């Protein structure tokens, strides 16, 4: 705008939380769909839903990770990364059913003398490959669901040889997007690129996507967030630079059905 | 006055990421803070201040 | 010459504007009580003394 | 007379 | 539209009954009181009622100045080794029992307050000197303001605190106060605390008194004799009378049946048996 | 601004409404005397707080 | 009604919970006021409120107590008795402020050959008397707030003599309603009587009552439920009879303000 | 000074405001009699040397 | 503006003097009042005033001071700082009475790698404390 | 003037 408004400068407000950014590269709305509540024509559980509004639909900041020249990539699953986040988590665990959309805001700033580009991908149904060559589909629920902590990509497939006490975890090779497909094509998924000369952040608005109108949030993740270094971090002449990446996520239009006693999962 | 029954709460500031500088740039800097009232702010029951006095 | 004005009634009895009456007895204005019928102004000359009017949703510097 | 307000 | 001073309902003439209507039979389990008048259970004549409930209206019940405290001050000889006594009173209706009991018929209240001050003085020693007429300063010190430490320190300047300068022998002093609460009504009872004990925090830090809200609820009255030290000592007392005017009350409560023990609802051992002996079949 | 109201006259002289006059001298309502022109209400919220309205001639329980 | 409807037979439904009663004695609505949400004209915190609706406003059943010929009486405080009840409790502890109304349904059935009458009283601001004769207003937060478990009335005032380690608890003498006033006048408070020949239950609908529009639910109880035997339990010729009393309470129109991290109280 | 109200940075409900700045008006702030001095005088015996 | 105008780029012209700035943060007008000449309704000395216009109302540059890490602060008083400035000073000293408004432009540039913040305050009646 | 009642 003529009196100063810009595509790089955004303010987002949800509940009692506000995010400001002075160096954005617009925002992505996945598949052109803004989040919405479940319509009566697509509804299925007949009981009155719980809709927590401002208490759950607000910005939760997860633990900050660190980007270095050794960094192969990081991944998170939704709703899993938010499972212990305030009243969103409580509402999630007290109900059999739940659905939610999300605003994902990835934060990474550096300086006009740094280089590097992060691919921020939102994958619907991000099924990842496990660590075994003798058995298939065997990653334990505990290993499959890291919570806020997330997981990482590796540059090398290294098979779990302990047949008597199997590790039962994923082994996500980065150029294969951890799922057997080439990373260069991951751009057909909703994404943004944090290229350090251009922007400090990525912002993706994600609708609820599923083959069902509502589902078990505890048994099933709808979206996976994959962040990979498309171009490695570099600074001045320092052989070992580091810059933080902070992930902040807000649930949107979340509703819950089937209230009963709280689910206490075996997470270890 | 400080009173638990009418306590206001807590302000705190944190680093979301970190301050990043290049080389040849100062690695330490200051921030200044300002406070003011919003248009919905009011005060009542006029009283004497403890911030000035006159011994003798 | 009686002046009649409204009270802002706070705590009401279990009992319509309530008024009070005032008469000035003296020729000099200095002798008069304080009316307390005062006006408020907007803080702009102190809070926004800048030459170009600011729009709070726009960048302060452009 | 009475100046009202 | 029913005024407090309106006359109560007339008794209507009522004749004999042989019916299926049963006004006398009821069930108090429901929580209701049976709305019966004499013509429901006995034959009545027509009476044109003239009596009114005017004097039992909430205003009328409280429209009286009640003693809430007696403050003592003095003005000694300059030569004495004891300090000139000025008085400090934490303002409340709870230091005396009578008005407290009337207000405690209700859980909550709003009122404007009229304060009237009766001041009396006397001589202390079998001495024979004199005192000229005393002027008294009654200063209100709201919570936050500097409380006086000496009868003559800077605080008595009152640039912003309200003060009354009373002359001995004149009509008793009087002021009005608005509804000054930080709530929408005064709480006569507060089932709670002003602090939350937090697990993470030490026991001592989380502790507070049961039933007590703002530690310094409304400030204090500080009173002094403005006159300088006189060779003959005079002692004076200030009796404070409180009248709740323009009053409203909510949620009725049973009256205090046993003696008051402190600012809360606590009762002391030995004061708990108010009722007298009387036999079931003795008129 | 003079307020004129009726007295409820009890004992009459061997002597038509009798009135009294009131003028408020102060700006703050708190300073005002008590009007005593109060209203009465029906005791129902305390005496009959039941959800289904009771008919006194009918059985309370049915 | 002509085709069978009655004052004794009620069905109450809130959220996914339904109560049936075939032997009621109508219902009481305290001070004639049904619960309502906070109006804009009486509002005070400016932030968007959290209103949990069906997830919190449903029937919670507390631990069943037992009525015997030795029973002097029982008491509970609200919101305290519901502090650990599902999503009502979570919402209570995550917010600085909260307000709520309640439907209280006291349950006690016996047989046409038993006798006894329970006074069920709802007291606004039910401040109780402590156990000390040397100090006043000194009941600890822990002792003042028993949670669901409630407290009991005693027939005898017995003063805490341990001056070095004071018990710091209440000593509620029953004929003095635990507060210095005579029990016979407690009927000016909203109440019902469970007289065993007439009804199996008491039902009281309670509005939010306070001198403020909203307050700290953790620091302050708004209502006290007092249940006392007005006429002692009796059965056939058994010298020691017993019948259960079950207390079921539902929050109504509850809203919360001031969201932040969860309060973890020192309750022991 | 940035003219912000809470609805600029957080989600807000509708509140009908009743508070006033009446007592912080310049008149109200100064409408109190303040002590500015204490003057001492006397009336001695005719015979005194002072 | 759409064809380039900005709050940071100002040009000020008074008399034969012009100031350009490419990095400003708007301008302050004290108490919202622009300077004005004395009105007949507020006038007091009855004699015809001297009004020097372009000869006095122009930009005078005072001696440049230096900011360092030891610098605690600097102060000036008006009209005193301008007392020896051209025809403003002459007009000031030839008359018993005088009134004036001012445009104050404080100049301090450095580089994108420096830090520091100067508070520039204009105080009406700035009475200062003495050394005793 | 006179407010009557
Ligand atoms: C919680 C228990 O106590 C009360 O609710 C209660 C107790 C006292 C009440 O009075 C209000 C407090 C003050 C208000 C101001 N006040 C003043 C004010 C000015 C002067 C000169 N003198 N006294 C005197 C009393 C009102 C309510
Ligand atoms: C306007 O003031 C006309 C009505 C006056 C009514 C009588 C006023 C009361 C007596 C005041 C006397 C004069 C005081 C100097
Ligand atoms: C309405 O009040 C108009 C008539 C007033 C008649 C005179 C009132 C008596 C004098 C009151 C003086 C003012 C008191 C502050």
């Amino acid at each position: 705008e003529a009196c100063g408004y810009s595509d790089r400068v955004l303010q987002l407000t949800l509940g009692n939380s506000t995010i400001t950014t002075q160096e954005a590269a617009n925002s992505v709305v996945a598949y052109g769909r803004w989040p919405e509540y479940l319509r009566d024509s697509e509804a299925n559980p007949v009981d009155q839903p719980t809709e927590p509004d401002v208490a759950a639909c607000r910005f939760y900041t997860l633990d900050t990770v660190s980007w270095t020249k050794e960094s192969r990539g990081w991944w998170w699953k939704l709703p899993d990364a938010l499972r212990d986040m305030g009243l969103f988590g409580q509402n999630m665990y007290y109900h059999y059913l739940g659905r939610s959309g999300y605003t994902v805001h990835v934060q990474c700033n550096a300086s006009k003398f740094h280089q590097g580009a992060l691919g921020v991908f939102a994958v619907p149904e991000m099924c990842l490959a496990g660590d075994s060559n003798t058995t298939t589909m065997h990653t334990s629920y505990q290993n499959a669901n890291p919570g806020e902590k997330g997981g990482t990509f590796t540059g090398t497939f290294t098979p779990d040889n302990n047949q008597t006490s199997p590790a039962r975890r994923f082994c996500p090779v980065d150029y294969l997007l951890g799922n057997g497909t080439l990373l260069g094509n991951a751009f057909v998924f909703p994404h943004q690129i944090i290229n350090l000369r251009t922007n400090n952040c990525a912002t993706l608005v994600l609708p609820y996507v599923n083959s069902l109108s509502i589902d078990s949030m505890v048994k099933h993740n709808n979206w996976g967030i994959a962040i990979l270094p498309l171009a490695p971090l570099n600074f001045a002449s320092e052989s070992s630079p580091e810059i933080p990446i902070t992930l902040t996520i807000a649930p949107m239009c979340c509703e819950f059905n089937g209230l009963r006693n709280i689910t206490l999962p075996r997470l270890q | 006055i400080d009173d638990s029954f009418t306590e206001g709460g807590y302000i705190s500031v944190f680093y979301q990421t970190r301050i990043v500088v290049p080389l040849s740039t100062p690695r330490e800097m200051d921030i200044l803070g300002f406070v003011s009232a919003c248009n919905d702010f009011s005060v009542r029951l006029l009283r004497d201040t403890t911030h000035i006095e006159q011994k003798a | 010459g009686a002046q009649v004005s409204s009270q802002k009634v706070g705590a009401h009895e279990n009992s319509s504007t309530i008024n009070y009456t005032t008469i000035n007895y003296y020729r000099d204005s200095a002798s008069n009580a304080a009316s307390k019928q005062d006006f408020s102004q907007d803080p702009s000359k102190f809070t926004e003394p800048i030459k170009d009017v600011l729009i709070k949703t726009a960048p302060m510097l452009n | 007379g009475s100046s009202s307000t | 539209a029913a005024t407090s001073r309106d006359a109560l309902p007339n008794t209507e003439a009522s004749g004999p009954t042989h019916s299926k209507e049963i006004p006398a039979l009821t069930a108090v389990e429901t929580g209701a009181t049976n709305p019966l008048v004499p013509s429901d259970t006995v034959q009545t004549r027509h009476v044109v009622q003239h009596r009114s409930r005017s004097e039992s209206s909430i205003e009328s019940f409280f429209a009286r100045g009640a003693c809430v405290t007696i403050m003592t001050v003095d003005n000694p000889a300059s030569t004495t080794n004891k300090d000139k006594l000025f008085a400090v009173w934490k303002i409340t209706y709870k230091d005396t029992v009578q008005l407290r009991r009337k207000l405690e018929f209700f859980t909550y209240s709003r009122f404007d307050m009229e304060l009237t001050f009766v001041v009396t003085a006397n001589f202390t020693e079998t001495n024979n000197g004199h005192a000229l007429n005393q002027v008294y300063q009654i200063m209100y010190v709201p919570p936050g303001a500097p409380v006086p430490e000496k009868w003559d320190d800077y605080t008595w300047q009152t640039s912003s605190n309200p003060s009354i300068f009373y002359t001995y022998g004149t009509a008793p002093a009087r002021i009005s106060v608005p509804y000054v609460g930080i709530s929408n009504a005064y709480s006569h009872f507060y089932d709670g605390f002003s602090k939350v004990p937090l697990k993470d925090q030490s026991a001592a830090l989380g502790d507070s008194l049961y039933g007590a809200a703002s530690l310094n609820d409304f400030g204090i009255l500080a009173v002094r004799v403005v006159n300088d030290h006189n060779p003959t000592k005079v002692t004076s007392k200030i009796r404070v009378y409180l009248k709740p005017k323009h009053i409203r009350v909510w949620c009725p409560r049973p009256p205090r049946a046993v003696a008051y023990y402190g600012p809360g609802v606590d009762y002391k051992d030995g004061t708990l048996t108010p009722l007298s002996t009387k036999d079931l079949t003795t008129y």
